[PDB]
RNA sequence: CGGCCCCCUGGACGAAGACUGACGCUCAGGUGCGAAAGCGUGGGGAGCAAACAGGAUUAGAUACCCUGGUAGUCCACGCCGUAAACGAUGUCGACUUGGAGGUUGUGCCCUUGAGGCGUGGCUUCCGGAGCUAACGCGUUAAGUCGACCGCCUGGGGAGUAC
RNA sequence: GUAAAGCGCACGCAGGCGGUUUGUUAAGUCAGAUGUGAAAUCCCCGGGCUCAACCUGGGAACUGCAUCUGAUACUGGCAAG
């Protein structure tokens, strides 16, 4: 039932007296086509095993967002050490508009329709991590409603 | 349960000293005594009553409770409690990740089980010398270390502590697992990391006998129902 | 409610700051640690050496009371200063019951004068004397059997620094520390101070009105550079020292202790 | 393997081996998801059991917190919406609709079964129709009992029991400041009326007396 | 110098959500007094109280929902600087809705939506979240 | 900016009161002050010391080291207008948990003692939330905001040429 | 702050911004109307060339400007505090 995509694996090294240690970085992004969306940053000497400890993380402290049918509830802005991001609900039909990771983790996370900008750094770890903020920041109207001592028709 | 003037007589109204306290305690303070911060009864008693409540609760659904205290005065008193009510306890150096990492000490677990065996059920002398002494070195360590916790499979669905401040690597893992905490938590500690937090004093020994005692009693009181 | 607002100031109204009200009951003995609980934030770690009494045994037992000090709050955990320095109130008010009637009367036993006066001992303390006080008269005790009893007849006290000399026989007869400091001064009067911290150079025995000595690390012994202060002497103890240099201008007197 | 390192609560096992093996699991809230690691890539594991000791209908229910929501789970795999409670023998009475009821109550001797086990105790599998017709046979009833309890005159009985909640059976330990809303409150009298209801209890236990 | 009362205002505020502070307290100021009103009206605060009489004090008290605060932000856009004002077509919808907008009207000084069923624009304060 | 004294003189802070009644903040151009070195004229010249000379060192030593040593450093009056002129942090105002100090006021308190409880100004260190690329900053912000100004737009060429 | 980037420091004209209360005005601001904003182009709904491009009817728009009539919370002006 959950969906599981490998955004990125980059090679990374470590400098010893012998020469270079190489190692390779797998992030990944899993999520149940609803609210709920994780991310796993994973590392080993070869690939395979780091993506999969990428996806066992990622398994693993996974968060909930609160959709309204397709898209978001409102624009919303998330931001992480570079990657700040703007991404804004669309009508149904549109896709997601968004470029590399930040597709990744809203295809996951089971959004069909998003107006999405990555401003500053595209790092994909930051810009992922930075998508998730805005996802979770992001309240419902339900939420509002009751943060605010109200009914839903009253907010509109 | 636990009145007002028997805490009062154990000394849990003190509280450390007025630079080494905390400014999130500051709600929980009554006020300073010689330089001295003082802890209020007023708001104290009453949660304290809930956090037994809740301990009462989770022992009725057969929870498991850990008794943490490695403060080195109260790690006897720690012991005797968790026996007691026969739950689980830590009263010695908190293995980091014992938790978070249980699955590598769950082996632990089972190294010191089989080297008890070995001294107790096998009865088969009959070893050398220095080999020997190793073994039984091993088992004093394995012993010291998770003595309490040996019979305890999983993990605690509750952990009472003694001090916040000490434990907070235990409170730390508990909150990432997301195990109900129920700290006594003097003035100079962090609370936000508790869920049931508890102002009293952790260092004196007569208060953290009492606190301990109450919990016994509310947790065999919840085994009873 | 208030009902804890009253009881605030109550047991505020029940407790003071200093070793007066005799209230911390010994909640557990082990060699070497006796400990109390006097209504403080925390447990005392005594010292087993505040607590044997002229002969070297303990003498309190569970439940048994001496209030400690106080003043002094929370090095890093923990409560007191020590009770002893309480019995030195003790002590101060029944030298001060002399004044009533002019005469205090206890045993006094002076054998030698440290610093020109005779040391005298009342029961567990011995303190120092200037030289006159020891003898009414030129009497001169070395001729008297040897740490003999009669009593203390005070001639001095420095009423400031705890001097205070008294005269064994004759039962028949009856700023500030440093404008004017040639009291001890001349080369080598001797003293009884409490040293106070060794800070692996010194050890800081300071006992005569809000002065300092540090007997340092040369002499303290008859071993040179391998010696480590902490081993030898102790900590909060009264010793043998004596002044061996004074400044009154920078406020250093070089006291030893390897006479 | 997470289960065997403590990382999947597992508390009973209510399963016939040989057809339907469904068995709810707990977790502590720390991004685990136990009936996911129990199932695994398209039911990878799941097919192992599948496949084990023989085609068995295995299942896995997310274990919510408490019993109450161990009644819904152990009606799993299907649609549960309500359920009645009750004192020692609480009878998980299952509240479903006809057209989901075929599935949920998959056959008559099989899963009535298996799930009777999944609480422990025992479950009734019921219809969403049969819940209110159960439930009004209650209403009247505290009603329902040739009204042995208070009593006075039946006009104002019938006005008083229309506003009435669960008749007036043992209603006195409830709140006696309701009723006092109602159009005619003036001296404590109803709160009289349901002190009779409580001398009718006594009443009823003389009639005891009259029988024991 | 003091250049905007209101912007301080609202800055005390988002200070005092921050820290978990009960109640915010400023000198009063009429147009401040109003945007307090709006705010109990759409239910950012709990309730705000002028006291005093040669210099009087607003007294705003702080409203908490599940620990985290309530106001979870709270900016101007017109300002000194810059004034924004907006005609009735064009006003904004803050969080697409859920938020709101002070704006100053020639009615008096109302909430985004409450603006525009009246029928006409103004000056923007600030907008709530 | 550092020995004492005197003469003339600017600012700061506190204590209470009394008064004025928005007179305020910022500031392109403009004006002033602006280390050291340097320049001009006139004085002065102990010590030190660019330059210079010799002796060493060295492969060489137009240096480092040694022996000497003149401009200058000092004073008066002019000019110069720059420095890592740095907190590498524009000015003014408001708001946001704490601890340990220093310094300088001041209110009360039996100063019963060097103290006890406050309340102001300036100031050093540590550290929370928050912020930050991180380092770190952290009520003296690099946090949360407002007002005005100054400045940046790849490295070199170049802060150079005209 | 360290990546480029806080004038060495000040005073200060012009300029920018301006505590709080009442009154007034109505300049800014907002609302409504009138006049205009060529046609074509763009966009919406239609029609015609077999379709399309293309042609084409009606609308909308042309975010503006000018006026007149209102509104007066805010900003401004004036008057008193």
């Amino acid at each position: 039932e959950l969906q599981e995509k490998l955004i990125a694996v980059n090679r990374v090294s470590k400098t010893v007296k012998g020469g270079r240690i190489f190692s390779f970085t797998a992030l990944t992004v899993v999520g149940d086509g609803n609210g709920r969306v994780g991310f796993g940053y994973g590392k080993a000497r070869e690939v395979p095993a780091a993506i999969q400890k990428a996806m066992e993380k990622a398994r693993r402290n996974m968060i909930n967002v609160a959709l309204n049918n397709g898209t978001l509830q409102h624009p919303v802005k998330g931001v992480h050490t570079g990657s700040r991001v703007f991404m804004q609900p669309a009508s149904e039909g549109t896709g997601i508009i968004a470029g590399g990771a930040m597709r990744a983790v809203l295809e996951v996370a089971g959004v069909h329709n998003v107006l999405a900008k990555a401003y500053g750094s595209t790092n994909p770890i930051n810009v992922v991590r930075a998508t998730i903020d805005g996802l979770e920041n992001m309240n419902s109207p339900e939420m509002v409603a009751a943060k605010r001592g109200k009914s839903v028709e009253e907010i509109l | 349960t636990v009145s007002m003037r028997d805490m009062l007589k154990a000394g849990v109204h003190f509280g450390h000293q007025t630079r080494y306290w905390n400014p999130k305690m500051k709600p929980f303070i009554f006020g300073a005594r010689n330089k001295v911060h003082i802890i209020n009864l007023e708001k104290t008693v009453p949660m304290f009553n809930e956090a037994l409540a809740e301990l009462n609760k989770i022992a009725s659904r057969k929870g498991k409770i850990l008794f943490v205290g490695t403060k080195r005065a109260a790690s006897e008193a720690v012991k005797d409690a968790a026996l007691s009510c026969d739950q689980f306890f830590v009263n010695h150096r908190w293995l980091g990740g014992m938790l978070t990492n249980w699955k590598t000490v769950r082996q632990s677990i089972k190294r010191l089980k089989d080297l008890e065996t070995q001294s107790q059920d096998g009865t088969f002398d009959k070893l050398t010398k220095k080999e020997a002494l190793m073994r039984t070195r091993e088992l004093e360590k394995l012993e010291n270390s998770l003595g309490g916790i040996k019979d305890m499979g999983g993990l605690p669905d509750a952990l009472f502590v003694i001090d916040a401040d000490h434990e907070h690597i235990a409170i730390k893992e508990a909150n990432n697992l997301g195990i109900p905490v129920f700290a006594i938590v003097d003035t100079n500690s962090d609370p936000d990391g508790v869920d049931f937090v508890i102002p009293g004093n952790d260092d004196a020994i007569r208060a953290v006998t009492l606190y301990l005692g109450a919990v016994a009693a509310t947790v065999r009181e919840g085994r009873s129902q | 409610e208030s009902f804890a607002q009253l009881f605030e100031e109550s047991l505020k109204e029940i407790e003071t700051r200093p070793g007066s009200i005799v209230r911390g009951v010994v909640v557990a003995i082990d060699k070497d640690v006796v400990l109390v609980d006097a209504g403080l934030k925390s447990e005392s770690a005594i010292p087993a050496e505040q607590f044997k009494n002229a002969q070297g045994e303990l003498e309190i037992q569970v439940g048994d009371e001496v209030d400690v000090a106080l003043d002094a709050v929370e090095d890093g955990f923990g409560e007191t200063l020590l009770s002893r320095e309480k019995a030195k109130r003790h002590e101060a008010w029944i030298t001060l019951e002399k004044a009533y009637e002019d005469a205090e009367t206890v045993t006094g036993v002076i054998n030698g004068k440290v610093k020109g006066g005779f040391t005298v001992e009342l029961n567990g303390i011995r303190a120092f004397l200037p030289g006159s006080l020891v003898d009414v008269r030129p009497v001169r005790d070395t001729l008297h059997l040897e740490g003999k009893e009669l009593e203390f007849k005070v001639i001095k006290l420095d009423q400031k620094r705890n001097n205070v000399v008294v005269s064994r026989r004759a039962v028949i007869e009856s700023e500030d520390p440093w404008v004017a400091i040639a009291k001890r001064y001349p080369e080598g009067t001797k003293l009884t101070g409490r040293v106070t911290n060794l800070t692996d150079y010194g050890c800081f025995v300071e006992i005569e009105e809000g002065v300092e000595g540090l007997v340092h690390v040369s002499e303290m012994d008859w071993t040179n550079k391998n010696i480590h202060p902490s081993k030898v002497v102790n900590v909060g103890d009264v010793v043998e020292v004596m002044v061996l240099d004074i400044d009154e201008e920078r406020r250093r007197i070089s006291l030893g202790l390897k006479q | 393997p997470e289960i065997g390192e403590e990382v999947i609560e597992i508390k009973a096992a209510a399963r016939d081996p040989g057809s339907r093996a469904k068995i709810a699991v707990k977790t502590n809230d720390k991004r685990i998801d136990p009936v996911g690691a129990c199932v695994g890539m398209r039911g990878a594991r799941v097919q192992a059991v599948s496949t084990e000791l023989g085609g068995e209908r295995i299942d896995i229910v997310l274990w919510d917190d408490n019993p109450a929501q161990f009644v819904i789970n152990a009606m799993a795999p299907a649609d549960v919406a309500s359920i009645v409670v009750d004192e020692d023998k609480h009878t998980m009475d299952i509240a479903v609709e006809a057209g989901n009821l075929a599935q949920a109550i998959g056959r008559n001797g099989q899963n009535v079964r298996l799930a009777s086990q999944l609480s422990g105790w025992e479950l009734n599998v019921m219809t969403v129709d049969d819940l209110q017709a159960k439930h009004q046979a209650e209403a009247h009833a505290a009603i329902d009992t040739f009204t042995k309890y208070l009593d006075i005159d039946e006009d104002f009985a019938t006005v008083l029991v229309e506003e009435g909640f669960s008749t007036l059976e043992e209603l006195a330990y409830v709140p006696m400041k309701e009723l006092l809303e109602i159009e005619g409150l003036d001296e404590p009298t109803v709160e009289a009326l349901r002190e009779r209801a409580k001398n009718a209890l006594a009443t009823i236990a003389q009639a005891q007396e009259e029988s024991l | 110098s003091m250049q905007d009362p209101i912007a301080d205002m609202l800055t005390r505020i988002r200070n005092g959500q921050a820290a978990n502070k009960a109640a915010v307290t400023m000198p009063s100021s009429k147009l401040k007094v109003a945007i307090a009103n709006v705010l109990k009206e759409e239910g950012f605060i709990e309730d705000f109280k002028v006291e005093g009489d040669t210099k009087p004090e607003l007294e705003l008290t702080l409203k908490y929902f599940q620990g985290k605060a309530v106001v979870e932000s709270i900016q101007r856009v017109s300002r000194p600087g810059l004034r924004i004002y907006k005609r009735k077509d064009e006003l904004p919808k803050v969080m697409a809705g859920l938020g709101i907008a002070v704006v100053s009207t020639s009615k008096g000084v109302m909430t985004d939506r409450a603006a525009r069923q009246a029928g006409l624009g103004g000056e923007i304060i600030c907008y709530v979240a």
